[PDB]
């Protein structure tokens, strides 16, 4: 149900942390 | 210019930097390159005048 339109995502945060990320999870 | 808070500088089509953020103040500066142009000499013939 994601609404149509246009948006531009802005950088806020930068992490030098070098984590190898081959997977991810959502915290509800 | 309406710089967004993340922008350290702005640039023209030539990749030349048009504007910058200052590292010691939260201000955004336009940069205009220095006035220049051809020096053209209008002369009669050296037979007739210097
Ligand atoms: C990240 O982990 C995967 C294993 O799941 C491995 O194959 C991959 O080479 C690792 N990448 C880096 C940059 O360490
Ligand atoms: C530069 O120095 C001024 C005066 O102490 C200070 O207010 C400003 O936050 C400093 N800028 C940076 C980027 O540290
Ligand atoms: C310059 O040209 C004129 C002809 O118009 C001539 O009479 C004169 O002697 C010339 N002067 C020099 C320095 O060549």
């Amino acid at each position: 149900d994601l609404p149509q339109g246009f948006s531009a995502l802005e950088p806020l945060v930068d992490l030098p942390i070098g984590i190898n990320i081959t997977r991810f999870q959502t915290l509800l | 210019k309406k710089f967004l808070p993340f922008q350290q500088f702005g640039r023209d089509i030539a990749d030349t930097t048009d504007a910058v953020r200052d590292p010691q103040t939260l201000e955004i500066l336009d940069i205009t390159p220095c006035s220049f142009g051809g020096v053209s000499v209008i002369t009669p013939g050296t037979n007739t005048s210097n």
